């Protein structure tokens, strides 16, 4: 039939959806796909690089493009590609179920060796940047990295961090520049509040008060086990009550969290009788906040609110996250070579370079002693106009607009569980506009307001300068 | 030297390695601080996945560089 290009589907080779989306994603990456379209790719095949595959990956993946934007195929069976995968990278032999963003790393690694403009890798010790001006010491960190990586893959998906490491006893300050390919941001939580009340009517009232605002909310009137339940559901607040059943004690409970080096963190709204307020403040470790009882239902909303931030989680505070200042606990202190120790220094990422196409990979992952599971919360992300220029403008930084801003094209989304699910992708067309929806064989279009679920694992945004550069 | 690895919480840990240390080697003791078994830590710098049998100069991780660490969400939808 004649269908349009780019609107493809792909079948599934059997447990192969997460590469389907992942290739659904780079297919509507525009320069990638002109690059390909165009035959750009058979003057850069770089067929000596001992970590490529003499071209197979490059090959492989311009022919599914090819036939993909040609408008002659409804869907694609690409077998050939899956099969050259596999010879690359071993773990995609058979018929498992695999991770998309994995799958993304070692598809776009295959095309940037297959495509890498250097003959060979050299190593090259980077310099001290003690006393010299950021973006001297950036630059000497990315032509370290062109020096050895200089493809059509850096050149679209790589930009550079800055991360600074500052020494609380002598001001020692240490500068590196990393480059990255993946922004994978961390979650803030999953707005989940534990209550820990004995008063049973109480509790259910201040749930429904929290629910009404999209908060999760658990409950257990069980004092002795709350600090291992804590552990162990890892919620994003505790309302903990002063009186509890059984001779437990909501201060003693709090000050067991706070002296301990996991639980310290976790936010704390201690309810109870007022008249206890001024003695847990003066002889104990405070807990985040203090709310009176009879308990105003929408005073604890409101400061549930004002520490964790209300429902639901937003990128934009995954990337503020990602970025904050942080200081080294003590099981992992930084040796200062200044003063020559070790220190609990405080440690910053910094987005110093943004690249021309942002893959931005959220860490939906949680690994305690007790379960490793998927962090299912809903995050929202912009479809336009998202903005970093809040993230990149930084001391010895500057930009114009469109530098800053981006636009999402394309999202891989992840269903059931950590090691059994599904894959499919939203995707923007380059020559429509048009949003559609992959899964698998099937496509179908979409408005913009339905691509934001909580099944979105990764993020392709494209910034607002490149669809202008023809 | 020491390098950094930021974790799934966006916690940062602190790594004593020399440049020559298998990738083996770090996940060993990534898993000594934080107890994510070696085979589902994914380690990513610089747009590579490190992978065992490698050494730390190979993917041009220099002092006081920051590895990423992701776990998998695997899906296949059968089909
Ligand atoms: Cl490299």
């Amino acid at each position: 039939f004649k269908g349009q290009p780019g609107i493809c589907g792909l079948t599934n080779l059997g447990n192969t959806s997460f590469m389907n989306s992942a290739l659904q994603c780079l297919s509507n990456v525009p320069q990638l796909t002109e690059y390909f379209l165009n035959n750009c790719y058979l003057e850069e095949l770089n067929f000596r690089n001992p970590l490529g595959m003499k071209g197979e990956i490059a090959e492989a993946y311009a022919d599914l493009v090819k036939q993909a934007w040609s408008g002659h195929h409804r869907s694609i069976v690409p077998h050939v590609f899956k099969n050259k995968v596999g010879h690359f990278a071993s773990q995609f032999l058979g018929y498992q179920q695999h991770d998309s963003q994995e799958l993304l790393s070692f598809l776009l690694d295959g095309l940037h060796e297959d495509l890498n403009r250097v003959k060979k890798k050299e190593y090259v010790e980077l310099c001290d940047a003690a006393g010299r001006p950021d973006q001297e010491v950036a630059q000497e960190a990315w032509q370290n990295h062109k020096r050895r990586n200089d493809s059509v893959i850096v050149d679209t998906f790589h930009g550079l961090f800055k991360s600074t490491l500052v020494c609380p006893d002598c001001g020692n300050v240490s500068v590196t520049f990393d480059p990255f390919c993946y922004l994978s941001v961390p979650l803030p939580g999953a707005k989940k509040i534990l209550i820990v009340e004995s008063d049973t009517a109480l509790s259910a009232t201040l749930r429904s008060a929290l629910e009404g605002r999209g908060f999760t909310v658990d409950e257990t009137t069980d004092g002795k086990g709350s600090v291992e339940q804590i552990r162990r559901d890892r919620p994003d607040l505790v309302v903990l009550a002063v009186d509890l059943s059984a001779g437990q004690n909501g201060y003693l409970i709090c000050g067991k969290l706070k002296k301990d080096d996991d639980l310290k963190n976790v936010p704390i709204v201690i309810i109870g009788n007022p008249d206890g307020f001024a003695q847990h403040r003066a002889l104990s470790a405070h807990a985040d906040e203090y709310v009176a009882k009879p308990v105003d239902a929408d005073q604890l909303v409101e400061r549930a609110g004002a520490l964790i931030g209300f429902p639901p989680v937003r990128l934009q505070e995954c990337i503020e996250l990602f970025t904050t200042v942080e200081t080294l606990e003590k099981e992992n202190p930084w040796y200062c070579p200044s003063c020559k120790q070790h220190q609990l220094a405080t440690k910053k990422l910094d987005l110093w370079m943004l690249p021309e196409i942002l893959i931005i990979h959220l860490k939906r992952f949680s690994y305690t002693k007790f379960s490793r599971e998927k962090l299912d919360t809903l995050v929202e992300f912009p479809i336009r106009d998202l903005d970093f220029s809040e993230f990149v403008i930084q001391p010895q930084n500057e930009s114009n607009p469109e530098l800053y801003k981006y636009d999402l094209i394309a999202v891989s989304n992840h269903y059931g569980g950590m090691r059994d699910g599904h894959y499919t992708t939203f995707a923007c067309n380059k020559d429509s506009g048009q949003w559609h929806y992959f899964d698998d064989n099937s496509v179908s279009p979409v408005n913009e307001n339905q691509i934001e679920s909580k099944a979105a694992y990764v993020l392709f945004y494209q910034r607002q300068d490149v669809a202008r550069r023809l | 030297m020491q390098i950094f690895v930021k974790t799934l919480t966006g916690k940062t840990i602190t790594l004593e390695v020399e440049p020559s240390d298998t990738i083996e080697n770090v996940k060993a003791k990534i898993q000594d601080k934080e107890g994510i078994p070696p085979d589902q830590q994914r380690l990513i710098f610089a747009g590579k996945q490190l992978e065992d049998g490698r050494t730390l100069s190979d993917y041009n991780i220099q002092k006081e560089s920051t590895l990423h660490l992701v776990l998998r969400l695997r899906g296949g939808g059968g089909g």
